[PDB]
């Protein structure tokens, strides 16, 4: 196939904060057709004048809409646990992220969560053959 | 708390007999002393010299069809000679003397309300002579 | 009958403030298909730099769209009474919350209310089998 | 019936400002299906930290979309007259409000007005039987 | 033929500023079904506390969506001329306004204008029979 | 006809900045049904109190959505050249504007441009017969 824009696998590994118990990597599934979105470059530019740029520092960002697992507390998806995320799309790309931190929690009805995770850097796998 | 009744916990403010409704309540406690900084030395001294005089600051509001008469009466009371008894909403009964009372009162911007910013000082009695 | 996302039971227990009378736990019903939303973590992360996180302090929060009972005064749903809430979904999860505080009231036509409740912590029951 | 969410009666009593002539209580009718909305609790909460609340003071609010009577000047519905409002819904609830004050006027084409009325407290009637 | 909400007659009388020539009263027509909007009170209330009101000063305002006449320069509808307006609805009410001032002009394609007029007071005629 | 609200002719004359070469007047055409919009009055009012007005100074403004000519550089439509515009509607009105200045450029895909032009004054032609 290798011609389908879509997410295939989502692995999340939870680390409890006050017991350091590792949980996972549990698979996960999407609540709707919206895909997780990424941003890898740490430095972010900003226009200055005739052609130049002013460079700022930032984090490697990820937005992950996921369906809560009924075996894991809801608070683990809202900033009360460390997360390691790994998303594999249908065309072969694999984005891994470790020592994340859910940065902006928001009210969730109990099924669908939207995690905003910031890390030092995101790794990309790029299907075989690449420049 | 969830069942905190404010007006059953804050004392109704009043100065020198005249009662009014206050909007803020501050205090300026402290403990004054010296500070020794001997030259060429890795050491420092301190000497407690006494009690810093207390001062209270309030903001009274008047929102009533006859707020002008109430503000005039309150002005006439505040300008009475000599210190008098004050009921600070959160410190109870003290003996203070008014030191400034700004009376903000606009018309084409907010008619109906009059605000008074009050500034009292702990005024303890003395014993004439050389005590 | 699992694999149904939806709220099955809502118990709300009111406590008047000026008389300390307890009412409930009355059952309740939703005004539409929107489900209540939760947040159990206490501290909210915030992105700082390349990989690090600045940790702030916050609440356990809950958002409850409910249908007003006709035997209970409307003000009880609008911050004039302490609430203890208990929501059970169809997958078995039970979220209980005690010593609530309706934190931002809003206009309601008299039938449907949306209670924003804040508390120290919300408890999760996690259907049998858990990690 | 007693199973229909809707407004049945709207009585408004106008008091002229500069003549104190009482007019009413005239009945009134809705311009569309939107119902008047209420808020009774005077103190409004605000979240503080781990579980606590900061309590502010406010007014008993009402929003009343109504159809202007052709016998009453339009200015009476826009803050140039005192109002006493009384709304009775189909399920038996009756909300009365006296000595109101139309607080935020807005342009109206001449038929439909939306009055935003603030009062000290709103009374609720709660169909027979109540806890 | 009463019980029709709609505008029947619009007369606008222009007065140039640099020559003091009076033009009109020309009739006019609406560009669509939106009706002009009014506000006759002079002072606008504002909620203060438990039941009280802070009274501010304001204008008698009118909002008039009209179709530009081709014999009158466009600038006359955009603040470069004094206007005297008279709108008669189908229920018999007549709103007259004199010494207008187009207070916030806006881009117009050349046919439809929306005049925001401010004046000291707007007069209401109130179809026969009134209280 | 003379009963059709629409634009008939759009002439634009470009003046290069660094060579003062005059180009045009080239005709032009609309990208969609939105018409150019105008504002002639230089002084703009602002409401003050009971009936009065505070008068500010401004420019004669024009908004011109047009289709880029493939013979003229795109930068000429984005503030890098002086423009003289002349628009003739179907009912006979003609708006001419000279020594314009494209004041707020914005990204355009290469076909449709929206020029925001400010000038000292706009002239209006008003089909034969006018008051």
């Amino acid at each position: 196939c290798n011609k389908q824009n879509g997410v295939k696998n989502i692995l999340i590994t939870f680390t409890d904060c006050d017991t350091q118990e590792v949980i996972g990597p549990i698979s996960h599934e999407q609540p709707d057709d919206t895909l997780p979105t990424y941003k890898n470059c740490a430095w972010t530019n900003t226009a200055l004048t005739n052609g130049y740029v002013q460079r700022s520092a930032s984090n490697a960002t990820m937005t992950l809409p996921v369906v809560r697992d009924l075996r894991v507390p809801l608070a683990f998806y809202q900033g009360c646990a460390q997360v390691d995320v790994q998303v594999e799309k249908f065309d072969g790309t694999v984005m891994t992220l470790t020592e994340g931190a859910v940065v902006e929690p928001e009210e969730s009805d109990g099924r669908s969560v939207t995690m905003n995770i910031v890390a030092s850097e995101i790794d990309e796998l790029l299907p075989p053959g690449s420049l | 708390g969830p069942c905190y009744n404010p007006d059953a916990e804050y004392l109704p403010a009043s100065f020198k007999g005249f009662s009014f409704d206050a909007d803020s309540s501050d205090s300026d406690h402290g403990r004054n002393g010296a500070e020794a900084e001997f030259v060429f030395g890795e050491r420092t001294g301190y000497a407690d010299l006494g009690i810093k005089i207390k001062s209270y600051q309030l903001r009274a509001r008047f929102q009533t069809n006859d707020h002008i008469a109430q503000t005039n009466a309150f002005i006439a009371v505040l300008e009475s000679p000599g210190p008098g008894l004050l009921v600070h909403p959160t410190r109870g009964t003290v003996f203070a003397a008014c030191r400034s009372a700004r009376v903000t009162d606009s018309k084409v911007d907010a008619a109906g309300v009059t605000y008074v910013e009050l500034d009292f000082v702990e005024a303890n009695s003395v014993l004439s002579g050389f005590g």
